[PDB]
């Protein structure tokens, strides 16, 4: 388990733009914020910018 | 490959396939002589029976929400039941997620 | 430990135990036996004696004489005679006996080397920090009449077996297992140790208990976590593997044996949690008032208070009034309790056989 | 597979299978039957 | 799918249109579509006869392009057979194909070499051959005819030489025509493949028909000796009340590591142990709107 508070899911959205523009078409269209963030916890995404 | 198996569903065999990309996901069941279609809706599914790999006959149980629906998938391979039910494992586990964090927010 | 810690080969060590008996083929190398299997005057057997002939013949060159409080014995003594070695050092923790052949260990291995100072060991944190206690519990009147009227062997068991002590020990171990710690009850006598352990609900191991069910009462000691405590006969003084216990309490005890309260006290001086800051081990002596367990008890602990350790007296323990479930509280349960303490003391020729 | 390499080509296959390959005691503790739990790991 | 993968199925649907018929090619081509294959099942896709299919197994196992499995298993009905599996082993298959066109190779160079050796002479009478170097030894008293040691004829001249030119064209030929062979097979020789079985084979599967009587679950036998992520997404309002929450198990750490009454203090003088906003936010936005006008079946069960 992790903890994500909007504070820091922001830092996710300003250090990396890409994960906004992921945000923008697809939480309000296709599919929800958690399983939006395990989708790209789970993706190779996190770990190339990690 | 991943996406993409073998399977008996009801004493009759088919290809289970993986759509990920539409919203809500399904398992798709497809008759090889084109008999019949059957689809899983994988947002109203509750919980996901296995079976070790030390017993010989191979099942995967699927039992959704409301009597509760039950659907059987009668495997082949270790490789399609491991690969199979760690994608659904995964997605049950965010629409699980999902389903408490909207009935909590 | 020598496989683990230092580069000797399993080809340079050999075991001379009863299932093992083949040694070493190489010039030099390791052996481990016991005392009771190298000074056996009995008639050993074939194989063992010619280990006996290899250990004799061989010149060794060191011998390490673990728990060497059992050398001055009447024949572990001549394990330092039969075994010709060039060094001898002799490791233990409790170096007394209750007898005056504990100074023949100047002339058995050696002078006296060194002594650690237990209470340095414990404010650096190598050992635990033991709060030892002596918990004082008045005798009825009943069993302290019966206790007067009685001779010495029965006086042990009635001052042991007597309802405050139950009371004691009972709530001691309800209030550790609140605070989460693991509790080994020692009592040498097998009776009281079956007594106590029935009447709390925790397990016993003692001498006649098989191996099988000792390890799985260890194993779950130390996993479970309904399994907080344990109950020992002197089975847990000698060097056995134990689980991590953090709280002792000891109902009953071999006369003024120095040698086994300090045993006792090493099992929890080795607790896991010493580097938790404010952890305390808890070390309680339950004895009878007005007894000759209070002079035993005095003997025992004149050993602990030479290595520093202060035995904190109490003669109150504070909610003994608010538990619920009370051993023996009612008079008529004493009554009998008492009464069960009292009452405790040519081939074809062969089918004919 | 093991011939081609005589012969001088490289072979794809791995050599074959044919050619190398290989209580209960009794319980003193009486009053905690089923208290008790099997612990055959750490 | 993987390349390799794809390169081998080439490889082997080449050599089955070049150098087999029709029906092995419907018959491999099932076996490459379809992983594993057993024989009701190569029966209902190809309407092909049990005996039609014989002479193509037996070749295709003969050559190893395909190979079998002798598993039976037990249907629900117990009308059990011992029912064979076909498929496909890739690198002992490759393997086939490169011996066989390498060894090829070799006799083709051995009879052209045959051919290269001058002709000598036959006796048609007796149908028998006899080189030059024997010939000598049956020449005539005249010097002029070789005459044969049976029949007494006048030897005859063969033609081992004169198709030098042909056989040396027919090898061009094969080898102009085999370069897709020679290219595949160092492609799959510079990359690496994985030794299939069929116990890998079932892994990518696409089964044939519904109503199979062949199961495709394997059973081991014994004496044959021949994770999840999850996630915590609060307002920022709750975080402050996950801290108050490990703040409290902190206090039930400092309870766990509290020391005893009967150890902090002395027992001995005790006795012995024994037996409003709602209407004023209502204000706030009545004097906000009037400064916007002044703008405006059960089995074994697992947790997974
Ligand atoms: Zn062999
Ligand atoms: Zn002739």
């Amino acid at each position: 388990n992790v903890n994500l508070s909007r504070e820091k899911i922001l830092n996710i959205f300003e250090n990396y733009p890409i994960v906004k523009k992921a945000y923008t078409d697809n939480v309000p269209k296709n599919f929800k914020e958690p399983e939006f963030w395990a989708r790209f916890f789970s993706s190779k995404l996190f770990r190339k910018l990690r | 490959m991943s996406h993409s198996g073998a399977a008996i569903f009801e004493k009759v065999s088919g290809i289970i396939a993986i759509n990920e990309d539409v919203s809500p996901a399904e398992l798709t069941w497809r008759s090889t002589d084109g008999d019949k279609v059957h689809t899983v809706v994988l947002s109203t599914i509750d919980k996901l029976q296995a079976t070790p790999a030390s017993s010989e006959k191979m099942m995967l149980r699927l039992i959704g929400k409301v009597k509760p629906q039950r659907h059987m998938f009668s495997f082949n391979n270790r490789t399609v039941m491991d690969n199979i039910k760690m994608t659904l494992q995964q997605i049950i586990s965010r629409y699980k997620d999902a389903d408490i964090y909207e009935e909590k927010r | 430990q020598f496989l683990q810690w230092c580069t000797l080969q399993p080809e340079n060590c050999a075991v001379f135990t009863s299932d093992n008996k083949e040694m070493f083929q190489t010039e030099s190398g390791l052996v481990v036996s016991t005392y009771s299997m190298v000074a056996n005057t009995r008639n050993r057997s074939h194989d063992s004696q010619k280990v006996m002939d290899f250990l004799t013949g061989r010149e060794w060159g060191f011998i390490i004489l673990d728990e060497v409080h059992v050398v001055p014995a009447a024949m572990f003594r001549r394990v330092v005679s039969t075994i010709a070695a060039h060094a001898k050092l002799g490791l233990t923790a409790t170096l007394v006996r209750e007898d005056d052949k504990i100074g023949d260990l100047n002339f058995l291995i050696g002078p006296k080397l060194y002594e650690a100072n237990w209470m340095e060991l414990s404010q650096k944190g190598h050992i635990a920090n033991v709060q030892c206690a002596e918990v004082w519990c008045p005798m009825t009147a009943e069993f302290y009449q019966e206790y007067l009227r009685e001779t010495a062997r029965k006086r042990m068991l009635l001052y042991i077996m007597n309802p405050t002590k139950f009371q004691a020990c009972q709530f001691l171990i309800q209030y550790h297992e609140r605070r989460g710690d693991k509790i080994i009850v020692f009592s040498d006598n097998v009776y009281a140790l079956q007594e106590y352990a029935l009447k709390m609900g925790k397990p016993f191991i003692y001498g006649s208990t098989p191996q099988q069910e000792r390890m799985n009462i260890l194993q779950n000691f130390q996993y479970n976590d309904q399994i907080n405590t344990i109950f020992l006969s002197k089975v847990g003084d000698t060097s056995i593997d134990l689980p991590e216990a953090t709280c002792l309490i000891q109902i009953s005890s071999h006369y003024g044996s120095r040698r086994q309260e300090a045993q006792r006290l090493g099992r929890i001086l080795r607790a896991k949690r010493r580097n938790d800051e404010g952890f305390n081990a808890f070390f309680y002596s339950l004895v009878s008032k007005d007894t000759q367990e209070m002079y035993y008890s005095t003997k025992r602990q004149a050993f602990l208070v030479d290595q520093g350790y202060a035995f904190k007296v109490i003669t109150h323990l504070h909610g003994m009034e608010n538990i619920p479930n009370l051993a023996y509280a009612s008079p008529r349960e004493r009554r009998e309790l008492l009464q069960e303490v009292l009452l405790k003391n040519h081939p074809l020729i062969r089918k004919m056989y | 597979p093991r011939k081609l390499q005589d012969l001088g080509l490289k072979p794809a296959s791995v050599d074959p299978a044919t050619i190398k390959r290989q209580r209960k005691g009794k319980i003193t503790n009486t009053h905690m039957t089923g208290i008790l739990k099997d612990y055959s790991h750490r | 799918d993987r390349p390799i993968d794809d390169i081998v199925k080439n490889l082997l649907k080449f050599v089955v249109r070049g150098f087999y018929g029709g029906s092995f090619v419907l018959v491999l081509d099932a076996i490459l579509f379809h992983s594993v294959l057993a024989e009701d099942d190569l029966k209902q896709l190809l309407s092909i006869n049990k005996t039609e299919l014989g002479p193509l197994i037996a070749r295709l196992r003969s050559d190893r392009l395909i190979s079998i499995h002798k598993q039976r298993e037990y249907p629900p009905n117990s009308k059990s057979v011992e029912r064979v599996y076909y498929y496909v082993k890739y690198p002992h298959a490759i393997d086939a194909i490169k011996w066989k066109v390498h060894q090829v190779v070799q006799r083709l160079k051995d009879d052209l070499d045959k051919n290269s050796e001058p002709n000598g002479y036959m006796c048609p009478i007796c149908l028998t051959k006899y080189t030059q170097l024997e010939a000598v030894q049956l020449l005539n008293f005249d010097r002029t005819e070789f005459l044969c040691s049976l029949c007494d004829e006048p030897l005859v001249e063969d033609d081992s030489g004169k198709k030098n030119k042909e056989k040396q064209d027919k090898l061009n030929r094969l080898m102009d025509q085999i370069q897709p062979i020679i290219d595949s097979l160092k492609k799959i020789d510079d990359s690496r493949i994985e030794e299939n079985t069929f116990e890998i084979a079932l892994a990518r599967l696409i089964p044939p028909q519904n109503q199979s009587h062949a199961a495709y679950t394997y059973n081991p036998k014994k004496g044959s000796t021949m994770a999840t992520l999850h996630i915590n997404i609060t307002t920022a309002s709750d975080e402050v009340a996950q801290r108050e929450l490990q703040e409290r198990q902190a206090e039930e750490k400092r309870k766990q590591n509290a020391v005893p009454e009967w150890h902090k203090q002395s027992t001995i003088g005790k006795t012995a142990l024994g037996r409003e906003e709602r209407e004023n936010e209502k204000t706030l936005n009545d004097y906000y709107a009037a400064l916007a006008k002044k703008q405006a079946l059960e089995d074994e069960f697992e947790d997974v």
